[PDB]
């Protein structure tokens, strides 16, 4: 109300309204789902078009051969944070001959987003990210909020109507976690999860975007006729 | 951890007033009375040592300060602002003058440098004006004796005699009646003590009054001998005893 | 290669009774080649005189600098600068270039307007003051000038005697130096009149 | 009014309302505690299980500084991480120059000055975390708790977050009933109990216990997490006491 | 953050005026009147001091008339402290020009430089403008005698006769009425003092209240002389013109 | 009314932020007192440990700035520690540059000049603390010098700070009106501490145990704080006469 | 220069000559090369006098500020501060410092810091130009846990030989004893040590 | 140059010659090598003359301002520390070799400072090209508890040894005596053993001897 003019101001109840408004930009964003097993980790994203002439906004960005993310909210902010991730993944490779740990990648994103919430002039990031990766301790899925909170999960969803997909995954938890050495079935479960967040529109060939990473699988993105198999 | 105040805090109001300067002058008005009187063979500056507590040692609080051997200063208003101005005034006398010309600056030019510092607080980013008026008394070889007033605005005017602060309106009227161009230094000290009695409520003695002069050269106060040209400081702060002596002949 | 002796030239200053004299040769050269026979090395800022020997570009530069500084001095102080104060200004200004100095040998000469006291001073290129009672020498024939001044000089010479002594000191020194000569100027300075004389000398 | 809109502005009271508002964020967070024992310290924290989808034992909240200091905090979790990152820089530069690992009181002030610096200017926000931290140094064990204001004291027991009043009461009993002191293994058990008891204030969602400890005898003075059988022994002890 | 307290000194009003310049001009309108009058054989600068006290040491005092070099002087209306910042800059610009070209600075070049400095404060930096209007009186070998004024906006213009400070409306009407192009310095001296004498808010115009100066090319052998009048010399010229 | 939020002048000529920093001074509700002996300077302060969970050994408003200088603070501890650290740094830097130990009064002036800058510069807030510096200076002898948020500082024969400072001040005023000297005419510091404690008991009208006080003592070439047992020995001596 | 520090039962003793030379001229024949960085942490200085002084002054400053914040520093802490300066400015320094100190916990400790800026903790250390002549002697005669009187003799006899052979060393033998009992200064004149 | 300083019963004394030389020639016969720093703190300077003058003047300015700030008498250790820290910074490129002496509330003090920033404490010291001639005399005659009269004699003797035997040193002897509880007394031209002998002839010329091409009056006045 009076305490929402900038990120540097706490409200009387201890809230940062600018951060909460940035959180709101995610809810307006298009739905995207993340889930994993012990062998593979999958991103599924509903891309959004401006109208029937326009392309569908790309939701998934590759960070390294073993890590990447999907976005929901301000796409330019996802570009910034992904580019920062790429550099940290790259720094780890060049200096230490070591692939960056997914948990440590989350920690770096958390601390980058935090600096924007405590200082004047800057604004919080207006985007939520679902980071998947396969590292030396197996498959991982992270949920990044621009408040700074990064959370390691079996599965989740962010964006508009994401609660439908998130309840589905909460029920399916015991099933999909066991989908080991079977990428297609794990993707199916993600495609079925994201279907719970749809209303009116359905999953078309240039609408859907899927990415996967795993044991003997580099992070690769599937779009167009590559995802017709899963519709 | 940034200084974001890169804009003036003193600005022109619709009426053409600079509010912060006027308010700084109001703070000077609330301050204790100090005065200056110029004689033919000297200048005197004086003020009341308004003690905040009787447990405090008012000797330690020097309202009258040596700036150069031949220049002295006193104030009315906010003491802390004055103290830092004295520090800068002493340093600027060396950096912008003594280290260039090998001699101490004349009164008017040192005053000019202090005035500049105070003006900059009136225009620079993120600062309030200084809440003091200074009275600077001094001597130099080519201008002789002089007395200057310096206001929060950075403006300065030379005076024959003046007062600033609490009872300045009444004190200036008193000085107008008494001042003439044939005053000796002792006569000015006598008039200074009379004028200052009117604005003081409580005790009136050498311990509650601070008083200094710019007068003759003091070779006894120099500390060394063997250079005929260096004859010693013209600034001298009168002792508690020296003030009480003159108060008997009052 | 040595900057102080590319261009050449000399300045000498002397005190007398209620007067000072300062003099200089007129040569500017590029080592062996003579280039100008009108290069005066003595300037003045009000009543204070400054001779400068050494590298000619620095001579010109410092003249322009001290004119600048003394002009501002006068606007702020509301009086002309005195020789003693100016000496300190010269020293200050040379030493602030301590580690990239002006390759010069300045000489201050003048009479203090308030005390009436004759005053001369000399400096090395980094500003150390030599405040002599008798005389100051500077330039490529400084050894020669020391030898002339030290024998020829006597204290309390009248203006018109002092002229003869300082002139003969200059001329005979300059004739024993390849890089000095080509004409010479002598200022005789009194409290409120200054006479400037160009000397006839051998033009080799 | 308007004194609460900007950080580093004194109200007519002499209060910095923005700092007191940061405290409300701390009060809103999950319960964390610290227990000073005979030859060390024990830290514990309540981790609210928002969903079944959270991976157990993975979202670690307690953070090590150097090798001998533990840090836990309640409130805005990222603010806590930023403070620990600073602490690590402080502990590194201390060791670089002075060779010895940073003493705990020395470390405590390095954070205390830093947090305090964020109450001096309107261009920064105060920290939205109370931090409980400590460890073993050359002078023995130390436990500290550090507020948004930069205020910190040494403690026998410390607690902050939503269940602080509940926890504080339980800590006060331990202090009264054990004046000669508490052993390291005892403190681990009591910590588990106190987090369980303090969970009545956050009773809607179930939670996950996380404990760490420095102890001269039990860990060689180094910070280590309580894992496996020792963690399960503490959880069992805690579960028995609530029933 | 800090934004809350920023007056925003360098913005336009809806009408397209610069608030702070306009308010600085209002400040200057209360300052003591300064008058500059240009004749064929010299310039006059006359100005009224603002603080009549009997105890003010007038002979060592300078609030209005300052020297910039040997050829150029200024009369000040507004904050004296502000003016003295600008004056020291203008004195340096003169000497920089002299060091570079080995010639005295032309009057318009010095005026433009100062006026450009004042302009800078209205367009950028977020600081308050200089609450100063100048009357520049000067001479150079291109245009001869020149009068200019600058104000806090950094606009400058040339004049034959001009007033700044208080009662400029009344003062400019009286100057416009009695000025002529063939006029001489002695006549201009009289006009300047008569104008101040009618426009002054004081009961009478006296020597202790005035600063006075002339630039004449009536020095020995075709040079130019700046004369800043001493208190006794102002008193004499007041009796001569018949005001006291 | 933004003249009350930053350090600029109100129409009255007042800096409201400085005045409110002074009110923050008493937020601790602690009273301090400083007095001078012949060979020493004693500072005492109330110690209040309201929480049983607090480690009482870490609760202190007295700081050892250098070997020769001690500093007691009235005000919130974060600002107290801000001021302490800076003073320590200044006292070390002084010794390095100028080759002798920083005098008490010079440090007080330095800290005051820093406090002045916060009253003039807008981006810095004043510290809500009153710093009472104590030493046995090698030139001046026993010294008490006090700084406040305004940037004001002055020497003292004795002083008192806190909510009930006026009662302590007037109690001390009356004693020095009788003795007619600037100090406590007493050889041992032990007795000067006993005086300090006794005259605070009389002024405040409360009794003290060993854990209700905190004591600092300056002697020639060292300043040190008394332990709870050292204070207990003091309290026993007071009670026995 | 001939400097040495020797640990023994009750603590540590630092020993030095007093000769400072500019080439073959003895600029100062009564130099104090034993210098105090803390109450019971001293050092012996060799190499450039300007450098070792500038360093020792900075260390004293650091340990004074350490003491204000964190209480008494260890002898190891002092040696680390010396090292940090010497190592990081190795290109612009000619300093060979032996740091010696007494804790109650650690007792007597000696650290030597040669030209490189490396640190070596040793039972005893010898340094300076004159030390080369007494490596043979000091190795053969040193024992651990000597008494105070034995350690004083060991240092006295050692530096006596160092002074005898090295032209750059000479003058008085200064010593500083560091124990729980406190700090004791000793001095030994030519007429005493030369006849040994 | 030949500078020396030594201590006596209740004070310290400095000595210096008065010859400044460029290369092999004598630029100055009466230069002051004893520099003011504070009323009771003085400094003898040898080495590069401009560097030695300038360094002392700077520290003397900063000592004055420090004194004003602290309201105390300046100390010799303050000057010593400030001089050495400045000289060290410049790595000997400021080629000033100084003997600093004075009185303050601590007592009387005597130190030497070399161009690279090293400092020495001594009861008698000497610097400059004549230091060996001076030190020879100090080593032969210095003792503890000298009277002021013996101290001035020994100081002037040490300087004289330099003046006669060292080509770098010459002309007169300057002395400064700083005694406890008294004003420092500065004694320029304390000895004058090298007055030039009268000349055989007067080389004053007959007027008109010099040939002149032109004459003119110079305008030195304003307007
Ligand atoms: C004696 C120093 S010595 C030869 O090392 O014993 C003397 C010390 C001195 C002289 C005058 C003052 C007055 N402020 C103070 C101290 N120093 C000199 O005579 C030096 C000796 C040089 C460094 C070898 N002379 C100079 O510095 C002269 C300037 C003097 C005459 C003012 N300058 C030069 O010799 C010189 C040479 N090349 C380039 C620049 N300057
Ligand atoms: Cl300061
Ligand atoms: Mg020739
Ligand atoms: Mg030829």
């Amino acid at each position: 109300n009076n305490y929402d003019g900038d990120t540097v101001t706490f409200s009387p109840t201890g809230r940062l309204f600018q951060v909460e408004y940035a959180l709101e930009a995610i809810k307006q964003g298009s739905v995207t789902v993340g889930l994993r097993s012990n062998t593979h980790a999958v991103l599924v994203a509903l891309k959004r078009n401006a109208d029937e002439l326009s392309s569908y906004q790309k939701k998934i960005i590759k960070c390294d051969e073993h890590m990447g993310l999907s976005l929901a909210g301000l796409a330019p902010d996802a570009r910034v944070l992904s580019n920062y991730l790429r550099q940290q993944c790259n720094y780890s490779s060049l200096v230490f001959n070591r692939k960056l740990a997914v948990e440590r990648a989350g920690h770096l994103l958390c601390d980058k987003a935090q600096k924007n919430t405590q200082s004047y002039g800057g604004r919080p990031y207006g985007v939520g990210l679902l980071i998947i990766g396969y590292d030396k301790s197996g498959a991982h899925l992270l949920e990044f909020q621009p408040s700074g909170n990064v959370t390691e999960l079996y599965g989740t969803a962010i964006g508009a109507r994401s609660q439908g997909a998130k309840t589905y995954l909460e029920r399916t938890l015991d099933t999909f976690i066991k989908i080991d050495g079977n990428p297609d079935e794990l993707i199916k479960a993600g495609v079925e999860a994201i279907s719970q967040s749809l209303r009116d529109e359905s999953l078309t060939v240039d609408n859907l975007s899927i990415a996967i990473v795993g044991k003997d699988t580099p992070f690769t993105i599937y779009d167009g006729e590559a995802v017709a198999k899963y519709i | 951890m940034t200084d974001r105040y890169s804009f003036s805090l003193t600005t022109f109001s619709p009426s053409g007033k600079l509010g912060q300067i006027d308010y700084a002058l109001t703070a000077v008005k609330q301050g204790v009375t100090s005065l200056g009187i110029k004689a033919t063979n000297g200048v005197v500056i004086a003020t009341e040592k308004k003690s905040s507590s009787p447990l405090a040692m008012s000797e330690t609080l020097s309202k009258v300060s040596l700036l150069t051997p031949d220049i002295g200063a006193v104030y009315s208003g906010m003491g802390p602002d004055y103290r830092v101005l004295v520090d800068k005034s002493r340093k600027v006398a060396h950096t912008s003058y003594k280290r260039i010309y090998g001699e101490y600056p004349p009164t008017k030019l040192l005053v000019s440098e202090v005035a500049k510092i105070m003006q900059e607080a009136t225009q620079s980013g993120g600062v309030r004006p200084f809440g003091v008026s200074l009275l600077i008394a001094g001597h130099d070889e080519f201008n002789g004796f002089s007395l200057y007033q310096v206001d929060p605005s950075g403006s300065y005017f030379p005076w024959k005699a003046t007062a600033i602060g609490k009872g300045s309106v009444a004190a200036k009227t008193f000085l107008e009646k008494r001042w003439n161009d044939e005053l000796e230094l002792e006569d000015a000290i006598h008039i200074a003590l009379l004028t200052l009695k009117e604005s003081v409520e409580g005790e009136f003695n050498g311990d509650t009054i601070e008083l200094a002069i710019i007068g003759d050269e003091n070779p006894d106060l120099l500390g060394y001998t063997g250079i005929p040209t260096d004859k010693g400081p013209r600034f001298r702060k009168l002792t508690s005893q020296e003030i009480n002596d003159r108060l008997e002949a009052l | 290669s040595d900057p102080s002796s590319i261009n050449g030239g000399i300045v000498v200053a002397m005190t007398g009774k209620d007067c000072v004299a300062i003099a200089c040769d007129l040569r500017l050269g590029s080592q062996s080649l003579g280039v100008s026979n009108k290069f005066e090395k003595i300037f003045h800022y009000g009543h204070v005189f400054l001779g400068i020997t050494g590298l000619a570009t620095d001579v010109t530069t410092l003249n322009e600098m001290f004119r600048y500084k003394t002009n501002l001095y006068k606007l702020k102080e509301e009086r002309a600068i005195e020789p003693e104060t100016f000496t300190q200004l010269v020293s200050s200004s040379l030493y602030e270039r301590r580690f990239g100095p002006y390759f010069v040998g300045p000489v201050v000469a003048g009479i203090n307007s308030k005390s009436g006291k004759p005053f001369i001073a000399g400096f090395d290129l980094i500003g150390c003051i030599d405040e002599a009672k008798d005389f100051i020498v500077s330039g490529t024939a400084s050894d020669q000038l020391f030898g002339m001044c030290e024998s020829l000089y006597e204290p309390n010479l009248e203006p018109e005697d002092l002229f003869e002594t300082i002139s003969q000191a200059l001329l005979n020194a300059a004739d024993r130096d390849a890089l000095s000569g080509w004409g010479a100027v002598v200022y005789i300075i009194k409290k409120d009149e200054v006479v400037k004389r160009y000397l006839k000398m051998r033009q080799d | 009014t308007g004194y609460d809109l900007s950080n580093s502005v004194f109200s007519p009271d002499g209060r910095n309302f923005q700092v007191e508002y940061a405290v409300k964020a701390v009060e809103n967070g999950t319960t964390s505690i610290g227990i000073k024992c005979n030859d060390g310290v024990v830290f514990a924290v309540e981790k609210l299980i928002t969903s079944k989808l959270l991976v157990p034992q993975k979202n670690v909240k307690i953070q090590v500084v150097d090798r001998h200091i533990g840090c836990v905090y309640s409130g805005l979790i990222p603010d806590g991480r930023h403070l620990v990152n600073r602490g690590r820089e402080e502990a590194a530069s201390f060791k670089k120059l002075y060779k010895t690992p940073i003493p705990i009181p020395a470390f405590a002030d390095r954070l205390g000055q830093y947090v305090q610096a964020h109450t001096l200017y309107n261009s920064v926000r105060p920290f939205g975390v109370s931090t409980i931290f400590g460890g073993v140094d050359k002078n023995g064990a130390h436990l500290y708790m550090l507020e948004p204001s930069g205020s910190y004291w040494g403690y026998k027991g410390a607690a902050t977050g939503k269940g602080r009043q509940s926890a504080k009461a339980e800590l006060e009993k331990l202090v009264d009933h054990h004046p000669e002191g508490l052993s390291a293994r005892e403190a681990v058990k009591q910590a588990a109990k106190i987090i369980y008891l303090a969970h009545e204030d956050n009773k809607e969602k179930d939670f996950e216990l996380e404990i760490s400890w420095c102890s001269l005898s039990e860990t060689n003075g180094l910070h280590k997490f309580v894992k496996g059988d020792l963690l399960q022994e503490a959880i069992d002890f805690a579960q028995k006491e609530i029933n | 953050g800090s934004r809350r307290y920023d007056s925003r000194t360098t913005i336009f009003s809806p009408e397209g005026r610069l608030y702070q310049v306009e308010y600085a001009l209002e400040s200057i309108s209360h300052a003591g009147t300064a008058i500059g009058i240009m004749a064929s054989d010299g310039i006059v600068l006359a100005a009224e001091r603002k603080v009549t006290s009997t105890l003010l040491e007038q002979d060592t005092s300078t609030e209005k008339l300052y020297k910039l070099n040997d050829k150029i002087a200024v009369a000040v209306a507004g904050l004296t402290a502000d003016a003295e910042i600008l004056i020291n800059t203008a004195r340096i610009h003169a000497q920089n020009y002299l060091k570079t070209y080995n010639e005295d600075i032309p009057v318009e070049i010095l005026v433009r430089r100062l006026s450009d400095i004042k302009q800078g404060y209205t367009q950028h930096g977020g600081l308050r403008p200089f609450g100063v209007s100048f009357i520049y009186a000067g001479y150079d070998d291109r245009y001869g005698y020149q009068l200019y004024t600058s104000n806090p906006s950094g606009n400058y213009t040339g004049w034959k006769a001009i007033s700044v400070g208080a009662n400029t409306s009344a003062a400019q009407t009286l100057l416009q009425m009695d000025y002529k192009d063939d006029m001489k310095v002695d006549d201009a001296i009289e006009l300047a003092l008569k104008t101040l004498s009618k426009t002054t808010d004081s009961s009478a115009l006296t020597y202790d209240r005035l600063e006075f100066a002339t630039i004449r090319k009536g020095a020995n052998d075709g040079e130019v002389y700046q004369k800043i009048f001493k208190p006794q010399e102002i008193k004499d010229i007041l009796v001569k013109t018949g005001i006291t | 009314g933004y003249d009350r939020h930053i350090t600029i002048f109100s129409p009255e000529g007042r800096l409201y932020q400085v005045e409110y920093a002074f009110k923050a001074t008493n937020q601790t509700n602690i009273n301090s007192l400083a007095v001078r002996g012949k060979d020493c300077t004693v500072v005492i302060s109330q110690k209040k440990v309201p929480d049983k969970l607090l480690d009482p050994t870490t609760v202190s408003y007295i700081f050892c700035i250098s070997r020769t200088i001690g500093m007691v603070v009235n005000g919130p501890i974060p600002d107290a520690r801000n001021a302490a650290l800076r003073a320590k740094a200044e006292a070390a830097e002084f010794r390095y540059k100028y080759g002798y130990d920083m005098p008490c009064d010079v440090l007080a002036k330095r800290m005051a000049n820093l406090s002045q800058i916060y009253t003039q510069r807008a981006y810095m807030r004043p510290l809500g603390v009153i710093l009472t510096f104590v030493s046995v200076d090698e030139e001046l002898g026993p010294s008490i010098y006090k700084t406040d948020p305004a940037g004001y500082y002055v020497g003292y024969k004795a002083t008192a700070t806190g909510p009930k400072q006026q009662e302590i001040t007037t109690n001390l005023e009356n004693h020095f009106k009788k003795s007619k000297i600037d100090h406590i005419n007493e050889e041992s510091w032990e007795k000067v501490v006993e005086f300090a404690i006794t005259h605070m008991i009389d002024a405040l009208g409360t009794e003290f145990s060993k854990n209700d006080l905190e004591v600092g003592v300056a002697t020639k070439d060292k300043f040190f704080t008394l332990s709870a047992e050292n204070i207990e020995e003091r309290l026993v001596a007071i009670a026995e006469q | 220069t001939s400097i040495m520090a020797v640990t023994f039962k009750d603590g540590v003793i630092l020993g030095a000559d007093s000769r400072t030379t500019t080439g073959a001229y003895i600029a100062n024949r009564v130099t104090d090369k034993l210098t105090r960085v803390h109450d019971k942490i001293w050092c012996c200085r060799s190499g450039s006098a300007a450098d070792t002084q500038a360093i020792a002054d900075i260390v004293q400053y650091h340990l004074e500020l350490y003491t204000s914040q964190y209480g008494t520093p260890s002898t190891e802490t002092a040696a680390s501060v010396f090292k940090e300066l010497c190592y990081e400015n190795k290109d612009n320094l000619t300093a060979g410092i032996i740091v010696a100190g007494y804790d109650d916990k650690n007792k007597g400790e000696v650290y030597t810091i040669p030209l490189g800026g490396s640190v070596h903790k040793l039972p005893y250390a010898i340094a300076g130009s004159g030390s080369t002549f007494i490596y043979g002697y000091c190795d053969k005669n040193f024992r651990e846990n000597m008494s105070k009187e034995e350690t004083v003799d060991f240092i006295k006899h050692s530096l006596s030989q160092a002074i005898k052979w090295d032209g750059s060393s000479g003058g008085v033998i200064r010593m500083v004893v560091l124990t729980a009992a406190g700090v004791e200064r000793l001095i030994f004149y030519p007429d005493e040590y030369e006849q040994l | 140059t030949t500078i020396a300083g030594l201590v006596f019963q209740d004070g310290v004394i400095l000595g210096a010659d008065t010859r400044a030389t460029n290369d092999s020639v004598v630029a100055d016969k009466s230069c002051e090598k004893i520099h003011f720093i504070a009323p009771k703190i003085y400094c003898c300077g040898a080495g590069v003359a401009a560097d030695a003058e300038a360094v002392t003047q700077l520290i003397g300015s900063n000592i004055e301002l420090h004194s004003l700030y602290t309201s105390r008498e300046p100390r010799v250790v303050s000057a010593l520390q400030m001089l050495k820290q400045h000289l060290f910074k410049y790595q000997g490129h400021i080629g000033a070799y100084l003997i600093v002496a004075g009185v303050d509330p601590t007592g009387s003090h005597l130190f030497s400072i070399h161009a690279h920033g090293s400092t020495d404490v001594g009861y008698y010291l000497s610097l400059g090209s004549g230091s060996l001639a001076a030190m020879a005399v100090l080593e032969s005659h210095w003792k503890q508890d000298l009277t002021k009269e013996e101290a001035i004699k020994l100081a002037s003797d040490a300087i004289q040894a330099g003046i006669w035997n060292d080509l770098g040193s010459g002309s007169n002897v300057d002395v400064c005596v700083m005694e406890i509880g008294k004003d420092a007394e500065y004694l320029r031209n304390y000895l004058t053993p090298n007055v030039r002998e009268e000349k055989q002839k007067s080389y004053k010329f007959p007027r008109g001897t010099t040939a002149v091409l032109k004459e003119s009056i110079v305008n030195i006045c304003d307007i």
